[PDB]
């Protein structure tokens, strides 16, 4: 019945100190070692270090030997890493784990940027010309940061839809999603796409009109 | 630093397959050897500790073993849980380290690629800018190339390119490629085309527009 | 009335210095599982187990890299006859659940190892130390024994709940198994150190100290069980003080008690009788050194060794065989 929850995701400027905790229970906190460890953007986990609550003594890979300190806090049986000078390249998503045992924590993403918060810009994509199925899309561009979800109908529309990576270019991520229907329902019936930016608080509807 | 050499990088295989992932230590590490499952979801299960000791709750189809400098992970019977991220780590000496991890992917029939070509939008072209969308959707395999032509001149500055990771229904894959203009040089050429050139086609699957 | 007494003297040299030894017999083998837990910035907490080969231990494995656990844990060690498991408990209440590693091996030098947890374990509140035991065969099934012991009493309602036992019959894996322990002569306002089981033949009977008020002293005690429910034993104190001696420890060769004893508090020389008749004095002079923590560890019905660290990493290693020559 060990769990090991921690905090949501952060988004800091570069040299903010920043503080990531993991709460525990179940289990006595200061009777085992706490892990820490980083799963780089589209690369793989690399070993922070350890520290035993009971002693309050740490082993640190020395690749994190300026960038990381670890705590903890008994009383609360929480455990905490801090970046107190953090980069661009302290980005990625950090997990707590008793690695020994087995038990991981869900992880933590941390995104250091100095880029200012924009809203998406969305922009329809309707074909310029037929057969029985007809592919659709819109595009979201130019926003920051991460995420950015996109509906169709407010969800009805579940079937043919796929919703692409985005890609970041000049401080800015675009993002593009596509939906496939009959002939038949378009443009006979409604058809929009549902995109919503909760970093800058924006829920914007733009309907897929059929070109001239 | 121990490093471990985690080999293959990427691999494809059909549901009920058998696997074999092989980790290589640098230096004598005793068979102190774990092997991580990484789902989608970002959560992290062990599934083997000590070489070839399979984790309590982890399915008998996943097993260990060591000849020498050499471990492997072996999935005897591929389900369709088994397709994530896998890691080695060694945890014989400080600091611990990972293998740089393999990504199981499903394997299945050739698909040709639904390829739509999408003018700018009006609502993009009066803000100055102008983006022309390619929707390279459900094609197998995973490795393709698109093509941008302007008034039949290939055209490469500019084009930003998104692949999805493969559906989870169709096991396919699908890629969006956007070729953004200003709105000025966009007016100045007629055609525009993009070309996928795929597996499943002598020829590439040519879809254009002209503006007018 | 016709019986021989046999022994030699042999030295082991170990490279790790031990905090605390637990010897075993495994298939006519001495082993030790060694806790070696420096304090150092640098240092780590190990807990190797060891084989005697030629003069000297050597290391097979490292049981402690396995886990996550911190402190100095409980170390619970059984043999079977082919199988040795051997348990690493959280060192510690407001929790109810104990969890511990569980290592399993059928010879010396490979293991096998995973996680248990004994929830709502029934030793909350009794003090655990760390001992090598044998299993005990109850009605049809054999079983393993974790046994702890009440620290202190001002006053006791029960005398079934100063000693209590928690036993496994499925090598370790699972300890819902109790077994009562009626020990009638528990003290009031006395605090007790360091129970140990002991099991010979099929005899259960508890090893432990007991804390002097008057002298700043720890002395040793040696309850005899007898089987009488299924899941319950009566223990009773059995005495072996006698004069210029300090009791050390006791063990059982050819069905009768041979006993250790030391001169003074400070263990210079030491004495072992058999059936409290024939003696041989241990000197370890030949210098500086004593016998303290001198501890039997049995063989056979006939065979047993008398251990003892001379100096540090220095083992001195009596074998005595006791037995009837008709």
């Amino acid at each position: 019945q060990v769990q090991l929850q921690q905090s949501g995701p952060q988004l800091v400027r570069p040299g903010a100190s920043v503080k990531i905790s993991c709460k525990t229970s179940g289990y006595s906190f200061t009777s085992f070692w706490m892990h820490w460890v980083k799963q780089w953007p589209g690369q793989g986990l690399e070993w922070i270090g350890m520290i035993d609550p009971s002693e309050n003594k740490i082993r640190l890979n020395q690749n994190f030997k300026d960038r990381a300190t670890l705590t903890v806090d008994t009383s609360s049986a929480t455990a905490y890493i801090q970046f107190s000078r953090p980069t661009s390249e302290d980005s990625g998503v950090y997990y707590c784990a008793m690695v020994r045992r087995g038990y991981w924590g869900q992880g933590t993403t941390l995104t250091v940027s100095a880029a200012k918060t924009t809203p998406p810009s969305v922009y329809p994509l309707a074909p310029g010309s037929t057969n029985s199925m007809v592919t659709l899309g819109c595009l979201v561009k130019g926003y920051f940061p991460e995420p950015v979800t996109v509906t169709w109908n407010s969800g009805s529309l579940s079937s043919g839809v796929h919703t692409f990576p985005a890609v970041l270019q000049s401080d800015l991520y675009t993002l593009s999603s596509s939906v496939t229907v009959p002939s038949s329902t378009w443009p006979s019936e409604t058809v929009t796409c549902n995109v919503a930016h909760p970093a800058s608080s924006t829920k914007v509807d733009k309907k897929i009109v059929p070109r001239d | 630093d121990i490093q471990m050499t985690q080999s293959p990088s990427s691999l494809s295989a059909s549901l009920g397959e058998r696997v074999s992932l092989t980790c290589r230590a640098s230096q004598e590490i005793s068979g102190y050897l774990s092997w991580l499952q990484r789902k989608p979801d970002g959560t992290i299960k062990r599934l083997i500790y000590t070489a070839s000791t399979v984790d309590s709750g982890v399915p008998n189809r996943f097993s260990g073993s060591r000849s020498g400098s050499d471990y492997s992970l072996t999935i005897s019977s591929l389900e369709s849980e088994d397709f994530a991220d896998y890691y080695c780590l060694q945890y014989d000496t400080y600091p611990w380290t990972f293998g740089g991890g393999t990504k199981l992917e499903i394997k299945r029939a050739d698909a040709a690629p639904t390829v739509s070509i999408f003018p700018p939008s009006s609502e993009q072209l009066t803000s100055g800018g102008a983006s022309v969308v390619c929707f390279l959707n459900n094609f197998y395999p995973k490795d393709i190339n698109v093509k941008w032509k302007i008034d039949g001149s290939e055209r490469q500055n500019g084009v930003l390119n998104s692949w999805t990771d493969q559906d989870s229904k169709d096991s396919t894959y699908s890629m969006s490629s956007t070729l953004t203009l200003t709105k000025d040089e966009y007016e100045r050429h007629n055609s525009y085309t993009c070309e996928a050139t795929h597996k499943t086609s002598t020829s590439p699957i040519v879809k254009s527009f002209n503006r007018n | 009335r016709h019986v021989f007494i046999r022994t030699e003297l042999s030295f082991i040299k170990n490279n790790v210095p031990c905090i605390r030894d637990m010897f075993f017999i495994y298939k006519r083998e001495l082993y030790n599982i060694c806790l070696d837990d420096l304090k150092g910035e640098e240092d780590e907490t190990h807990i190797y187990v060891q084989k005697k080969v030629k003069d000297s231990w050597i290391t097979l494995n490292d049981l402690f890299k396995e886990t996550d656990l911190t402190g100095r844990p409980h170390i619970f060690a059984y043999v079977d006859v082919e199988e040795i498991i051997i348990l690493l408990c959280e060192d510690e209440n407001r929790k109810k659940d104990m969890t511990c590693h569980r290592f399993y091996s059928n010879d010396g030098k490979e293991y096998n190892n995973a996680e248990i947890t004994i929830s709502d374990y029934i030793l909350k509140d009794k003090l655990l130390s760390s001992y090598v035991s044998l299993p005990l065969k109850i009605e049809n099934r054999e079983y393993f024994l974790i046994c702890g012991v009440s620290p202190y009493k001002f006053k006791d309602d029960n005398k079934k709940d100063d000693i209590l036992c928690m036993a496994s019959h499925d090598k370790g894996e699972t300890w819902g198994t109790k077994i009562v322990i009626k020990y009638d002569n528990y003290k009031l306002g006395v605090q007790y150190f360091f129970l140990r089981p002991y099991i010979s033949k099929n005899d259960l009977s508890f090893h432990f100290y007991v804390g002097d008020n008057i002298n700043n002293v720890k002395n040793v005690n040696f309850i005899e069980c007898t089987h009488e429910k299924d899941l319950e034993f009566v223990c009773s104190n059995r005495d072996f003080l006698k004069d210029n001696k300090v009791l050390q420890d006791v063990s059982t060769l050819n069905d009768e008690y041979i006993v250790s004893y030391g001169n003074d508090n400070n263990f210079a020389e030491c004495y072992i009788f058999f059936n409290n008749e024939n003696s041989i004095l241990i000197k370890p002079e030949k210098t500086a050194a004593g016998c303290y923590g001198g501890t039997f560890v049995k063989i056979d019905e006939n065979r047993a060794l008398f251990i003892y660290s001379s100096s540090q990493g220095i083992y001195n290693i009596h074998t005595i065989y006791y037995a009837n020559y008709e």
